[PDB]
């Protein structure tokens, strides 16, 4: 879809006809901790305390 | 024995039959272009006839599931023609004749950005099946016409012949594989093959050959020897050139849009020893640079370069920077 | 091109149909 | 043996261990993995007929009595009988999908061959090794399945001479006979491990979910990421399959083919000739040989089934010729007024519409050869059912010519396309 | 793929249009305890079919390939067994193979180890004792159209008369449910004509059925194993179903959490030139094209 | 709840079931070697599953961990039975 073949003529890697999108567009990362998606089941103390201690005792 | 001069060849191979073997100048194996052959090919089955009357007759079921079918396929997935046609999906995958040749001339884009358009749409369909590409994809996608797709795939071919298929000789031979199964390693290849049997010399004049009167022919008009120097002649090919377009969707137009004759009888007159002062010199110039930027081939303008790494050993492998009088 | 292979081909398509014409003036004799 | 390059890979155990524990599977699904079931139900099968083997005394007069006793008195020895019966079913059902899955991709390319013939062979003995197994039960079925083997070999021959007395006795089941064709079946039963085992390594090459190519490079572990998904998907079918046969097999019905099997050889001479049937995954060629009463046609017809499946990838599939080759045509030469053709290009599958309309009838047109039995007390007298001919001849012709599975006219309509097209744009 | 039923044929398959076959498994619904949804054996009907076969069948029939002590957990007792069968007599000549173990000389009355053998020595006994046609022997007997209903039907269905055409040879009787419905067997089961241990009514009707459900009992892949494996396959189904979640948690899911990725392509103009690309690749099987293709 | 997943997820923006971009992205990172350059207009990313696919539970990831061997003891658990 990009337009015709080029072959081993051209020595850069990236030939300079080929668009580079500028800074702006990219996206940015955001760089905050996010609420964690927990069941109630596994949110209580008590399952996490078991979680651990099979980590730690047969795991 | 010799081949030549067996019985058969004595008694049925003679001059009164035309069967004889004519010895000319030595020519190379594969004479005959591929991509050619199928040209002329289509043109006397389709164009030509009782076989083209009834190629034409099929002509909209051949349209509907064979053009239209792959194309909707491929835009479901973000990929055009090019994306099979060019490249056959396993010639893109383990063919090692390919692989040679892209790896010999090809630049490793032309083949990266095969692959990565196809990667695009796999990643997801393999985590969940029935992807369906969003619209922003499709519509570059939809983008590129089939003009430029058959150009592509014109080159490709007619350079794959020219230089790799038009330097090969194929021999009799046994079976490739090393395998020790009776079945594969008894494997005779050599016999059961026109050419292997038509010509036992490369000396020997080729028998069978499209005449130049057949290759003209199939240069000719795709639609028919219509006259584009009248009127009632270019309102048929109008008229044939809408319906062709309306068949083929995304080939030389897009479906919302028409297509523009004035410019192509502008090209073709341009082309041609015929023309005048009738196209409107706006109409002449674009069509004259348009015509100069098709056939440019892209030039690298060596600007907007990255700096070239100079790795240097690591402090923690290099003397300390105290260094005094050696004695 | 070449005689025999062109022949080849030829009995490759026609020797179903001759084993067909065969089956079907079997099953004729059978009938009675 | 100059003429032998060598092998692909090194069958040392070492070597063996190292290139399994690190092969690497892409993304695939359910269809891509038959396959796998069907050297799983293999390696039951080595275990169970192992089982089976300290149970069965090779003598016909022993062996049913034997078995009934060994029923009751040993326990699991019917469960493994079973297992086994049901193993053969199994692997046949699984072997018939992984070779159309196969065919529907279009596999034929040289870069298959070696996973392909390597395939098939495995596939031809496997039959073999099926045939000796059913002459090991002693009843009337095996009594004909080996009056046919001992025929059809003799065929070559043109019945002069005994050249099938070596291991067909009399062309009865008497203890030489069946203490030699139980041993072979052992044999040759562990040999097709091995032959599975040299098919799974040579076709690693050229491994591939679905035609076309994903451009995916990253890949999963053999040993759990892909061995927990082929055993999960074998646990799936197992399921489905014994859902069927809950409703397609309720236990009393009013009719069977395993009716047959009634009569014990020895005990009971007389044969029910008018209810003769095998078993289904034998059914059809049985049926082949009752739709063609000529015998040397039939066996005809049966080597060219099975050699034309092994020899595929070279009638069909791309070779040192870069689809140069010339083939030869009937008709259409007149049309083109060419000899021959250039074999066609673009014979997508997924794509292709032609080809997909092809295949299915090819595989409908199996499945209709295996539905029945065509019952020949009047099946010939009879204007015999046109479906099971038609089936056949169609079953003949897609193997074997290029025109059904590669044909010309799609790439010929294509290329009018591309020329049109560019006259319309230059 | 499609069948037709006026033909005689149940469900396509041919060979069976001489007899009836579809009585009481396609066009009726004979209920038999065994084959119902999670049934089991009546101890008290394997009982009677076996007091019934002791009494009545037997001194015509046998099963050479069984032997009575397959009673011993559902139908009878050790020793209750080993009296029921002290009754009868067997002759060397009757052992199948005769081997060493059996070193007896005159007749001597059975065990429960033993054979079920009729009172005749071989086939050709009884074909002379019967009119020139042998007993069948019941072992194995399952593989007869409609299964454990094909005892019941041809103990029952004597009442119909030929029809026009067909002729009944002296010594022979019309049952539909034969092959060709013309059987040696005269009619065996008369009402009264066992009388039960367990008082139960003794009908020709309720004989038939013990009897057919004692002979089933006998065979290998149906009768007394059955429904014990009927129950192991729904336990196996179970255990799939079950497994089926887990299944798809470790392959399809954890599929797609691998597939998550993030691709970055960039722009490297560097002087570097792709000679990787241009001079690189290795190939498995170069061996089988060297030489060969592509040349 | 239990069922509260679905219902909840029941309201959410995906193009056919597929949950994707509404436009092109591209992402690039920092700490890249100096001879990349710009991110090439070729949109390789169609699905942002990269964030869309996360528990946002880095603290805890053992307990992850531990869950999914216990999944995968359960499967095998099973699978030995059969064997067994
Ligand atoms: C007029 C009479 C007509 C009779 C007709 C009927 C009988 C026909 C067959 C007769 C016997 C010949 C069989 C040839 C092979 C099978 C057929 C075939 O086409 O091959 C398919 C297949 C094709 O392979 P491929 O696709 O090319 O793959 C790569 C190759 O396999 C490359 O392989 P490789 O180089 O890696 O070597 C592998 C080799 C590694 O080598 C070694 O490390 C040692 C090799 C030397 C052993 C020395 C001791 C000899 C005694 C023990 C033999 C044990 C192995 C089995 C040998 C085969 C015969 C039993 O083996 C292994 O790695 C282990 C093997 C697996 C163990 C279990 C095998 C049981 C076999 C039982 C069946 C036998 C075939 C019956 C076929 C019937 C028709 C369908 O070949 C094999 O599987 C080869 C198996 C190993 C053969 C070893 C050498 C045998 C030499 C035979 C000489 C002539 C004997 C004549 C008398 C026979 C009396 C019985
Ligand atoms: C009511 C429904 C009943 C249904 C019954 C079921 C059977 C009927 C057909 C069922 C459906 C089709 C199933 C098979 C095909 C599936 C699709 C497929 O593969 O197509 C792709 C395939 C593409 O082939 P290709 O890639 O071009 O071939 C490459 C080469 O040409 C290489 O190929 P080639 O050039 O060599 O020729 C290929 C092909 C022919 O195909 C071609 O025509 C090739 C070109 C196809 C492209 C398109 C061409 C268009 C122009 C053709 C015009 C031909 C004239 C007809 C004009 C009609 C309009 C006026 O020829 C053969 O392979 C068979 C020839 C056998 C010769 C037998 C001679 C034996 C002589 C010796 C006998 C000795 C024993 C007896 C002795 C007795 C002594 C007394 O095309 C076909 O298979 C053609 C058939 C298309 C579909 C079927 C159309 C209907 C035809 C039958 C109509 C019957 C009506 C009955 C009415 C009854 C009312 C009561
Ligand atoms: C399988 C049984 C094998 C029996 C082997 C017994 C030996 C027989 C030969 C004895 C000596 C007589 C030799 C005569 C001269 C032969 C010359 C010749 O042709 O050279 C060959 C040449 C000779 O080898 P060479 O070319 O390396 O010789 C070099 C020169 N010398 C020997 C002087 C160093 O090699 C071959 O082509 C070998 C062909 C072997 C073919 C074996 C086919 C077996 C098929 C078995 C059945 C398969 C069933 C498949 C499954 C079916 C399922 C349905
Ligand atoms: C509104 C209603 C909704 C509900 C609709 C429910 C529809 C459910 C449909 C489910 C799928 C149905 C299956 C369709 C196909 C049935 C095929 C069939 O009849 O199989 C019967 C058999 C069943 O066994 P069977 O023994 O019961 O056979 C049928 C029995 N009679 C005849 C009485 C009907 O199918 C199988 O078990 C076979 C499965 C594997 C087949 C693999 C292909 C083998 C092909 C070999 C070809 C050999 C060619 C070479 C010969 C030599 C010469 C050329
Ligand atoms: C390349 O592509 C391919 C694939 O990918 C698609 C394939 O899937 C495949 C298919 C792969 C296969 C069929 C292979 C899978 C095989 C299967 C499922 C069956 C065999 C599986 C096995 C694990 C075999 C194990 C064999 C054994 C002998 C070990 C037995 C097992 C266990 C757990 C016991 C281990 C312990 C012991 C032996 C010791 C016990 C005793 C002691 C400790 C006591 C010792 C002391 C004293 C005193 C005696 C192939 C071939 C392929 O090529
Ligand atoms: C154990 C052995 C048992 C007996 C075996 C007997 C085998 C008998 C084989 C008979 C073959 C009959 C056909 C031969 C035809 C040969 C014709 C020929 O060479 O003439 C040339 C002619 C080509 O000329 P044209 O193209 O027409 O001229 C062009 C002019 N511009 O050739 C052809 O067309 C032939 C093409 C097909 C050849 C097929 C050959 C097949 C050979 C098979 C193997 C045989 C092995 C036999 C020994 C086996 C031992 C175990
Ligand atoms: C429906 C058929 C199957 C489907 C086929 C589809 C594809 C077809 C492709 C073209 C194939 C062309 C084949 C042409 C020949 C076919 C011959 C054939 O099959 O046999 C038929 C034909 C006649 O058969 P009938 O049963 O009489 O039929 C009734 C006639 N009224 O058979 C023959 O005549 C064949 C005779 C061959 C004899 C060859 C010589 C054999 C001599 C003995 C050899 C002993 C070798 C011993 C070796 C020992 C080594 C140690
Ligand atoms: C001697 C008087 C017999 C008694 C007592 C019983 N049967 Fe019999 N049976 C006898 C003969 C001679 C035959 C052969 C008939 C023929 O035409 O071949 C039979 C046959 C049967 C059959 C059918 C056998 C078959 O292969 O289809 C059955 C189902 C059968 N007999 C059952 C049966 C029962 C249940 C009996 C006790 C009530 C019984 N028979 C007693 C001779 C004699
Ligand atoms: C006993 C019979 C067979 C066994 C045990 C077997 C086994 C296997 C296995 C385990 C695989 C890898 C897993 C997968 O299928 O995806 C495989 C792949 C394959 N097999 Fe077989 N198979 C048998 C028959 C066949 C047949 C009949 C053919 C062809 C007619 C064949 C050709 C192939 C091919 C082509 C592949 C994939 C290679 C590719 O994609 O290029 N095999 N087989
Ligand atoms: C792929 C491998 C095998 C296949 C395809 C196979 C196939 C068969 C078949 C079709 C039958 C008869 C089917 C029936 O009864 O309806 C059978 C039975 C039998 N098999 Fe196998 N078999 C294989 C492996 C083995 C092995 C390795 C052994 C022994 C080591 C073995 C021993 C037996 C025995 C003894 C019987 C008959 C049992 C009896 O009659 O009681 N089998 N097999």
């Amino acid at each position: 879809v990009y337009g015709k073949l080029i072959f081993n003529n051209i020595k850069e890697y990236t030939p300079s006809w080929i668009k580079t999108i500028p800074y702006s567009q990219v996206t940015k990362p955001i760089l905050r901790k996010q609420p964690q998606i927990v069941g109630k089941i596994n949110a209580d103390p008590k399952v996490k305390k078991f979680w651990v201690f099979l980590r730690e005792n047969v795991q | 024995v010799r081949l030549e001069k067996i019985l058969w060849e004595q008694l049925v191979n003679v001059k009164a039959f035309s069967r004889q073997r004519v010895i000319g100048a030595p020519s190379k194996w594969y004479n005959e272009n591929r991509t050619e052959w199928f040209k002329v090919a289509q043109h006397n089955a389709f164009n030509t006839g009782f076989s083209g009357v009834i190629l034409r007759a099929l002509e909209p079921l051949l349209a509907k599931f064979i053009y239209r079918w792959r194309l909707d396929i491929a835009h479901q997935r973000g990929l055009t023609l090019e994306d099979s046609l060019l490249f056959m999906d396993r010639e893109l995958r383990r063919c090692y004749f390919f692989e040679t040749v892209a790896r010999q001339n090809l630049h490793p884009y032309t083949v990266l950005f095969m692959k990565k358009r196809r990667a695009r749409y796999y990643k997801v369909e393999r985590g969940l099946r029935g992807f369906y590409v969003p619209d922003w994809v499709r519509k570059e996608a939809e983008e590129r016409q089939l003009s430029e797709t058959v150009d592509n795939i014109f080159n490709w071919e007619n350079f794959v012949y020219r230089e790799y298929m038009s330097d090969m000789t194929p021999i009799g031979r046994w079976t490739s594989l090393s395998k020790i199964t009776p079945l594969d390693m008894f494997q005779y290849y050599g016999l059961f093959r026109n050419e292997a049997w038509d010509r036992f010399f490369y000396n020997e004049a080729f028998y069978e050959s499209y005449s130049e009167k057949e290759k003209q022919e199939a240069n000719g008009n795709p639609f028919g020897k219509f006259n584009l120097q009248t009127a009632d002649g270019r309102a048929q090919f109008e008229k044939e050139v809408n319906t062709f377009i309306e068949r083929y969707p995304f080939a030389v137009t897009k479906p919302g849009q028409k297509f523009d004759f004035t410019r192509f009888y502008a090209l073709e007159d341009l082309a041609n020893k015929r023309d005048t002062s009738k196209y409107d010199p706006a109409l002449l110039e674009s069509v004259k640079n348009e015509l100069k930027q098709s056939a440019a081939l892209p030039a690298d303008n060596g600007a907007n370069k990255t700096k070239k790494s100079k790795p240097i050993l690591p402090d923690w492998l290099q003397p300390k920077f105290g260094k005094a009088f050696q004695a | 091109a070449p005689v025999f292979l062109k022949a080849l081909r030829y009995v490759i398509y026609s020797y179903p149909l001759y084993v067909c014409y065969l089956i079907k003036q079997a099953q004729i004799n059978a009938q009675g | 043996m100059e003429w032998n390059k060598g092998t692909y890979m090194s069958t040392s155990i070492k070597k063996i261990v190292q290139y399994f524990s690190v092969m690497t599977v892409s993304f695939h699904d359910i269809n891509s993995l038959f396959g796998f079931f069907t050297f799983l139900t293999i390696a039951s099968q080595l275990v169970s007929g192992t089982m089976l083997a300290f149970s069965l005394v090779p003598e016909p007069m022993l062996i049913p009595m034997v078995r009934e006793e060994e029923d009751v008195e040993d326990l699991y020895t019917d469960d493994f009988f079973w297992l086994h019966e049901r193993g053969v079913d199994m692997l046949f059902i699984f072997s018939y999908f992984h070779l159309f899955r196969k065919i529907y991709l279009n596999n034929f390319e040289y870069e298959q061959e070696a996973a392909w013939k390597s395939g098939v062979f495995t596939f031809l003995l496997f039959q073999v090794v099926v045939f000796l197994g059913l002459v090991l039960c002693c009843t009337h079925l095996s009594d004909i399945t080996l009056a046919i083997a001992a025929n059809l070999y003799d065929t070559f021959f043109a019945g002069k001479g005994k050249f099938y007395w070596w291991i067909f006795t009399s062309k009865e089941l008497n203890t030489d006979t069946i203490i030699r064709l139980a041993y072979l079946h052992y044999v040759l039963a562990f040999f097709l491990a091995y032959l599975g085992l040299i098919h799974g390594v040579d076709m690693h090459y050229d491994w591939k979910n679905e035609s076309s190519m994903d451009g995916l490079e990253t890949e999963m572990i053999w040993f759990d990421e892909a061995l927990s998904n082929e055993l999960g998907a074998m646990i799936e079918i197992i399921l489905i399959v014994m859902i069927v046969c809950f409703f397609m097999y309720p236990e009393p019905e009013a009719l069977s083919y395993e009716f047959f099997m009634w009569g014990d050889i020895g005990f009971i001479n007389d044969v029910r000739f008018l209810s003769v049937a095998p078993h289904w995954y034998f059914r059809p060629f049985m049926a082949w040989l009752t739709v063609c009463p000529f015998h040397k046609i039939g066996l005809f017809g049966l080597i060219y089934y099975f050699f034309i499946l092994f020899y595929q990838p070279v009638i069909h599939g791309t070779n040192e010729q870069n689809n140069y080759t010339k083939r030869n045509v009937a008709f259409v030469s007149f049309f083109i007024n060419r000899s021959d053709i250039m074999t066609p290009k673009y014979h997508s599958v997924e794509d292709n519409l032609l080809h997909q309309i092809t295949f299915w009838l090819f595989l409908c047109s199996a499945l209709y050869v295996t539905s029945y039995l065509p019952y020949g007390r009047f099946y010939n007298r009879i204007n015999g059912n046109y479906g099971t001919l038609w089936s056949f001849m169609y079953i003949f012709f897609y193997l074997g010519n290029s025109f059904l599975r590669r044909p010309l006219i799609t790439e010929l309509y294509l290329f009018n396309a591309f020329v049109k097209s560019k006259f319309l744009k230059k | 793929f499609i069948y037709r039923d006026d033909i005689g044929a149940f469900w396509g398959i041919k060979g069976y249009e001489e007899l009836v076959t579809e009585v009481g498994t396609h066009k009726g619904h004979n209920y038999w305890p065994q084959f119902s949804f999670l049934g089991t054996y009546d101890s008290g009907s394997v009982r009677r079919g076996f007091q019934v076969f002791a009494r009545n069948c037997g001194n015509c029939h046998g099963m050479i390939y069984k032997k009575y002590d397959y009673l011993l957990d559902k139908a009878y007792r050790q020793l209750e067994l080993a009296q029921m069968v002290s009754d009868f007599t067997i002759h060397p000549a009757h052992q199948h193979f005769k081997q060493y173990y059996y070193q007896e000389w005159d007749e001597r009355d059975r065990v429960i180890c033993d054979h079920i053998y009729p009172p005749y020595f071989s086939q050709d006994q009884a074909k002379n004792a019967n009119g020139g046609v042998w007993p069948t022997d019941f072992s194995k007997i399952k593989l007869r159209p409609g299964g454990i209903n094909y005892i019941y039907n041809i103990s029952t269905g004597y009442h119909f008369t030929p029809p026009f055409g067909m002729d009944v040879p002296k010594g022979k009787y019309f049952n539909p449910y034969f092959d060709h419905m013309i059987i040696g067997m005269p009619r065996q089961l008369v009402d009264g004509l066992v009388d039960y241990d367990d008082g139960t009514p003794a009908s020709t009707p309720q004989m038939a059925y013990d009897v057919s459900n004692f002979i089933n009992f006998m065979q290998r892949r149906v009768g007394y194993k059955r429904p014990d494996k009927m129950v192991r396959y729904y336990m196996v189904f179970t255990g799939g179903l079950l497994i089926l979640p887990f299944k798809y948690f470790k392959t399809k899911a954890y599929y797609r959490n691998l597939l998550s990725l993030r691709w970055e392509m960039y722009a490297v103009r560097d002087g570097v030139y792709y000679n990787h690309f241009k001079y690189g690749g290795y190939n498995s099987r170069a061996y089988q094209f060297r030489g060969y293709f592509w040349a | 709840g239990v069922l509260s997943e679905y219902n909840q997820r029941l309201s959410k923006k995906l193009h056919k079931g597929h949950l994707v971009e509404d436009k092109p992205t591209f992402f690039v990172t920092s700490s890249r070697p100096g001879n990349f350059g710009d991110h090439i207009d070729f949109k390789v990313n169609i699905d942002n599953w990269f964030d869309e696919n996360r528990v946002h539970n880095e603290h805890e990831t053992d307990i992850r961990r531990t869950q999914i061997y216990t999944l995968n003891a359960i499967y095998y658990g099973g699978l030995l039975s059969f064997a067994r």
